[PDB]
């Protein structure tokens, strides 16, 4: 929300380079050119391949690093105000439906050899994987809100993983996957039907929270996990800590800015540096769950 | 999060045919662990694997690896850090 934070689309080139300084060491060689071209948060959110190449980024590993950061930037600018449990459930049911219609589709085509081949096409893996992603996202949202049914999805996602690893004909692999698909959805519907109708549509918000240290460079007293997806997530605080007493930092919160600097795609290293910079306190912009 | 040299050895292990032909494209483009997992047919063509035939086999391993990561990720969901 524009009261707590200024849109990424409003960032100046300086603001762009600033956030770029906390990304991977191997990408700094480029910020010189981003500078010179006056690349703004505007253009950044939609940077294209050809643009990355003109900025000097040939090694598409380096490209992918940048775009994975900018993808996170997009989740923040468009998604935070938007993503709710309904959204997430729709995305899960959708990727399962599409998988199903994929399977039954393949099977009526003239070129089908699924009853003979055990060679599983790459479509299948990307689909299965993507669906498992949808289910993990649903569950990461469920944990920060109001156990049996949590194991369900986990098992179901696992049944998927073992299905595509079985030295199996593809018709049988397809029957097995088709089954997981139908039930995974049903579980998803059930999770929804069991959900309070005020929370189920609410999305997350931002908050500013100011800490005050009481000794030079003291522990603020929070524990922070940095997910592979890039997230910096507070997992808990410690008693009699600034963080604990402020009553405003909670497990599940995600560090969005540190001292008014967006640290979203950052390497733990540089986030750590950010948090430590001022021994006297820290301003945290936290992504807060609707609960 | 595995190293660039790590990837190269993973390719020699799982994509032997492709390594003789296309070892260098992974070196030239600095395909780290995080980068390998984001890889797609269209991207692979951009690093210079011109033949769709070979591109398939590389993703067949990339995706089979992506799958194995999800077994470990999903197991974890049933069982690093930093502190300030």
């Amino acid at each position: 929300m524009a009261l707590i934070m200024e849109p990424v689309s409003k960032w100046s080139p300086s603001q762009v380079v600033d956030w770029m300084k906390g990304l991977d060491d191997c990408l700094q060689q480029y910020i010189k050119n981003f500078e010179r071209e006056k690349i703004s948060g505007d253009q950044l959110l939609r940077i294209t391949h050809q643009e990355l190449e003109d900025l000097g980024v040939s090694r598409i590993g380096h490209q992918e690093l940048i775009l994975e950061a900018v993808d996170l930037l997009c989740a923040l600018n468009y998604g935070l105000e938007t993503e709710n449990l309904k959204t997430l459930s729709h995305k899960l049911n959708a990727s399962a439906k599409n998988l199903q219609n994929f399977i039954t589709g393949r099977r009526r085509s003239g070129h089908y050899d699924g009853r003979t081949s055990r060679k599983l096409p790459n479509d299948f893996l990307t689909s299965v994987v993507d669906l498992i992603g949808a289910a993990k996202s649903l569950l990461a949202w469920l944990d920060r809100s109001p156990s049996v049914t949590r194991n369900n999805v986990i098992q179901l996602c696992l049944e998927l993983t073992t299905i595509v690893q079985q030295d199996c004909t593809v018709y049988e692999t397809e029957n097995k996957i088709l089954h997981v698909c139908k039930t995974l959805s049903g579980v998803c519907d059930h999770i929804i039907s069991l959900s309070s109708d005020p929370l189920v549509s609410q999305s997350a918000h931002l908050e500013v929270i100011q800490l005050a240290n009481i000794k030079p460079s003291e522990g603020l007293g929070m524990y922070i996990k940095s997910t592979y997806d890039g997230l910096h997530v507070i997992t808990g605080t410690t008693e009699n800590s600034p963080a604990d007493r402020c009553k405003k930092i909670h497990a599940g919160d995600e560090v969005i800015q540190v001292n008014h600097q967006t640290v979203v795609g950052w390497q733990l290293k540089n986030l750590v540096n950010a948090l430590r910079e001022d021994p006297s306190g820290v301003i945290l912009t936290l992504k807060k769950r609707p609960q | 999060g595995s190293t660039q040299q790590d990837v190269c050895k993973w390719l020699k292990k799982h994509c032997p045919n492709q390594y003789q032909l296309y070892s260098e494209s992974f070196k030239q483009h600095d395909i780290t662990g995080r980068a390998l997992l984001r890889l797609t047919d269209k991207k692979l063509e951009r690093m210079g694997i011109a033949q769709e035939n070979q591109r398939q086999h590389i993703l067949q391993q990339v995706l089979q690896l992506k799958v194995r990561e999800e077994v470990r990720n999903l197991q974890l969901l049933t069982q690093n850090l930093y502190f300030q």
